């Protein structure tokens, strides 16, 4: 029962913090079914249930205490959903359906049970294909879901806080990626949303009703990007429009300027900014095959080719176009249909080093999908194959990998739920079409080294005792 | 003095072929003129292949000068080649004085000079001796009983025990040590009753700063932004040690200084060709501390501006015998005010004054 554990401390990375007594001093509200029917006597397997009871008070704050509900519904409680799924596997009636102790603490024993916040399941199943947050810190913390479905879109608006969605046709050709402005000054919030028949739309979504378009482009739709204004448009031809925050909110405001870095052969798909604050009136991206600088005031900084890295790595994953870019101290290049990460370096735009997630994974189509780093000096690789690779910037090593849970990435992102935190957003493939979301703490990789760390304390406190003891 | 041009003959004759012993012979000259036949010894090729005052003498004229540029990399050169010709010579070196030079010639400004070859070849000499990782600890301990803190996190990312032994950090802060050694070492992993131990050891030798450093990690939560401070019997309370500990978003992270990365970064990389070849602290917890007198704290220190926003000072089980107005006065927004299990003669009337106190104990 949860009067039979004892803590010595509150500080969450101590090495001992937890202990059972038993006073000797079974009680109605904490005993296994099959006790109360009075079959046989506790054994062992029972023993699962009363810790699976245990879990579900802690997990509830003991509410319970003050044909088992559901954890969240009948109290007020963050998801927490791997030891929900533990909960109902050792909560099971048939006692050879209760997994072992040693079977609970190795599933236990995962920083992904703890890193782990959210997840959602999509009924309808739809195809998605892009997803953008939004930065308002109230309680309309929401996602922005758009897919191609139809004739026309298929505009999703997932909930985060209550779980339920809406869909329909409001873009009249299929969409591809989206992006927010808000204009605090002018209290608007405003997403920009593109077809693939060539066509900028805005849909504030304060009123349904106030709805707007922009300046049609004869490629399809590509890229976005908001830069705190000028709204960045990459599209299949290469075009930089760069459109004004302010009067953009109006149907048909036009763009101030239109910089043909690229052309049809190698479209522009992604675009970033500078991490290191010493570098932010420089914005980056790779048009194509191009990954070209350029200021605050749209004027180019540097053109670099790819098209010498061939020479080094394998020819053919080397003749791709260039799908995600970061932008640090290194440069960070992932391309299409290859499993190789490509790092450059920003002063003397030569190439520096390749990281073959292959060896990795094949260490456990290992295709990179998109990118997403930190400032805490941790890298997340997003693979085609539904696996997550986390890598350090100090040493370009292994950290860990997270797969069984999606079966392909297909976009990650990062922001911030309205209750200030941070989060990460992993929209992964589940092929059995199913699209499933997940919402994972920005804490993971320091998570995983000091459960390492303390998880190796305690067996070597178990072994020198024991040993001791002998 | 006739011995120098004839060591020049010696290095005119070492490249006709079938030149065998004649190491003795050059080896004695070396160990009896120090100068001028070092600057030639270059001329030492594999010879003998084990006499350990060989590379002693070799080691020890390299540190007596240290000082020619070409010199000591034609003594790496022979050096790697001698390492090349057998792995038991490094033990050795480590044993007789291996890190008093190599730290030496490498903390001396080695950046910042058009010396690529040379950090190249010393690197690898690093990666070469990088194995047997029984001496990996040995060098760690040897560059933290030195105040050299530039390469023990070049150590430590090459994969070093701190807890190797009367632990290493206990012995880091039992010496005048700098922040940034401790610092290194503590992000590492160490045992807890370890660095409880050197927080003991540091209370005894009074320094703020190893203090603060100590107490970052033991004894703080930046998640439920707490500080822990339950039971280390820290037998008083320093407004300095705590200082630190609140979140002072006027403080920032820079990168000061990578060398050490990149070092790490590149004998990494000759190592594997080798083988391929707001938000305030609203809770302080002093518990068990055997505290006997809290007037330090407060006094307009630098932590009384980082304790208006307190929301809760549990204080039980120690030894007290009076609560300092000020303190009151200057806690604006305490909570819960634990003071069970002290001793007390009589109520201070003035606990009640403070703005928002709801549960007294
Ligand atoms: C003062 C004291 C004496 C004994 C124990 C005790 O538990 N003994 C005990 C007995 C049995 C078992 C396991 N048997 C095996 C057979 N089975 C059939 C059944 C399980 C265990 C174990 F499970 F450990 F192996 C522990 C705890 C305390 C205590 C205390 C304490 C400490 N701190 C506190 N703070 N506040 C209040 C408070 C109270």
């Amino acid at each position: 029962k949860p009067h039979n554990v004892l803590l010595f401390t509150l500080y969450p990375n101590a090495a001992i913090i937890a202990k059972i007594a038993d006073y000797g001093i079974g009680t109605p509200g904490f005993r296994a079914p099959e006790v109360a029917r009075g079959n046989v006597i506790y054994n062992q397997q029972a023993d699962v249930y009363s810790f699976g009871l245990l879990l579900y008070d802690i997990l509830t704050t003991g509410g319970r205490i003050v044909k088992l509900p559901d954890p969240v519904k009948e109290y007020g409680c963050a998801p927490w959903p791997m030891v929900e799924k533990l909960i109902k596997q050792c909560l099971k009636e048939n006692p050879q359906e209760r997994p072992t102790s040693a079977q609970v603490f190795d599933i236990l024993n995962s920083a992904e049970l703890v890193c782990l916040t959210r997840r959602i399941l999509l009924p309808k199943n739809v195809i998605v294909e892009c997803m953008v947050a939004t930065h308002h810190n109230s309680r309309n913390a929401s996602i922005w879901l758009g897919c191609g479905h139809t004739d026309r879109g298929q505009l999703s608006f997932l909930d985060l806080n209550t779980e339920g969605y809406t869909s329909e046709e409001v873009a009249d050709s299929r969409i591809l990626c989206l992006a927010l402005v808000h204009l605090p000054v002018e209290k608007e919030s405003w997403i920009v949303s593109g077809t693939q028949s060539g066509t900028l739309l805005v849909i504030n979504t304060e009123d349904g009703k106030k709805r707007h378009t922009l300046e049609k482009m004869t490629d399809s739709v590509t890229c976005l990007y908001c830069n705190s204004n000028f709204l960045l448009v990459g599209t299949a031809d290469g075009k930089l429009a760069i459109f004004e925050d302010k009067t953009v909110k109006l149907k048909g405001a036009a763009p101030l300027k239109i910089l043909n870095i690229g052309n049809v052969s190698t479209p522009l798909m992604c675009l970033s900014e500078s991490t290191n604050s010493t570098e932010r009136n420089v914005m980056w991206g790779g048009c194509g095959t191009k990954i070209f600088s350029f200021s605050n005031d749209f004027t180019i900084q540097k053109l670099i080719e790819t098209r010498t890295s061939q020479l080094f790595s394998y020819a053919a994953f080397s003749d791709s176009n260039i799908i995600t870019v970061v932008v640090d101290t290194a440069l960070y290049i992932a391309k299409q249909n290859s499993p190789v990460v490509e790092v450059w370096d920003k002063k003397t735009e030569k190439l520096c080093g390749l990281i073959d997630c292959v060896h990795f994974l094949r260490e456990v189509s290992g295709r990179v999908k998109t990118l997403c780093l930190q400032k805490n000096t941790a890298l997340w690789i997003g693979t085609g194959g539904g696996h997550i690779l986390l890598l350090d910037l100090s040493t370009r090593r292994l950290i860990r990998v997270i797969y069984n849970f999606c079966n392909s990435v297909r976009v990650m992102m990062t922001a911030q739920l309205g209750s200030l935190k941070n989060v990460m957003l992993v929209l992964g493939y589940n092929r059995k079409i199913q699209s499933c979301l997940t919402v994972w703490d920005i804490n993971l990789p320091h998570e995983v080294q000091n459960l390492e760390k303390h998880i190796e304390v305690r067996k070597e406190l178990a072994e020198k005792m024991r040993r001791t003891s002998v | 003095g006739i011995q120098k041009c004839g060591l020049k003959v010696i290095s005119s004759i070492v490249h006709f072929p079938d030149a065998l012993g004649a190491m003795d012979s050059v080896l004695h000259t070396l160990q009896m003129y120090p100068d001028d036949q070092e600057i030639q010894c270059l001329g030492l090729s594999l010879i003998g292949y084990t006499g350990h005052l060989l590379a002693k003498i070799l080691v020890s004229s390299l540190y007596r000068f240290k000082d020619v540029a070409e010199i000591q990399t034609k003594g790496f050169q022979t050096i790697l080649a001698i390492l090349k010709l057998s792995a038991s010579f490094s033990k050795l070196l480590v044993h007789h004085s291996f890190d008093l030079v190599i730290f030496h010639q490498m903390s001396s400004n080695i950046m910042e000079q058009k010396d690529q070859q040379f950090l190249n070849l010393c690197c690898k000499c690093f990666a070469k001796v990088a194995m047997d990782d029984y001496l990996k600890n040995v060098m760690l301990e040897r560059a933290c009983d030195q105040n050299n803190s530039i390469m023990v996190e070049c150590l430590l990312l090459l994969g070093a025990d701190a807890n190797q032994a009367s632990s290493l950090i206990c012995q880091v802060c039992e010496k005048e040590s700098s922040p940034k050694l401790v610092e290194l070492l503590l992000n590492s992993g160490s045992r807890e009753q370890d660095v409880r131990k050197a927080l003991t050891i540091s209370i005894g030798k009074g320094d703020s700063q190893i203090i603060s450093l100590l107490l970052r990690r033991l004894a703080l939560d930046v998640a439920n932004n707490s500080i822990c401070l339950g039971g280390f019997c820290i037998g008083k309370v320093e407004p300095s040690w705590l200082g630190p500990l609140f979140p002072d978003k006027t403080s920032n992270l820079r990168k000061q200084t990578n060398i050490a990365s990149t070092l790490a970064r590149m004998v990494i990389r000759y190592q594997m060709k080798s083988a391929v070849e707001r938000e305030y602290i609203t809770s302080l917890d002093l518990s068990a501390n055997e505290l006997r007198d809290i007037d330090a704290l407060s006094q307009k220190c630098c932590i009384s501006v980082h304790l208006e926003h307190l929301e809760k000072l549990e204080l039980h089980q120690n030894a007290l015998t009076s609560f300092p107005q000020q303190l009151c006065e200057t806690l604006k927004s305490l909570t819960h005010l634990d003071l069970h299990s002290n001793k007390f003669t009589s109520f201070p009337s003035y606990l009640l004054k403070m703005s928002c106190i709801a549960n007294l104990d």
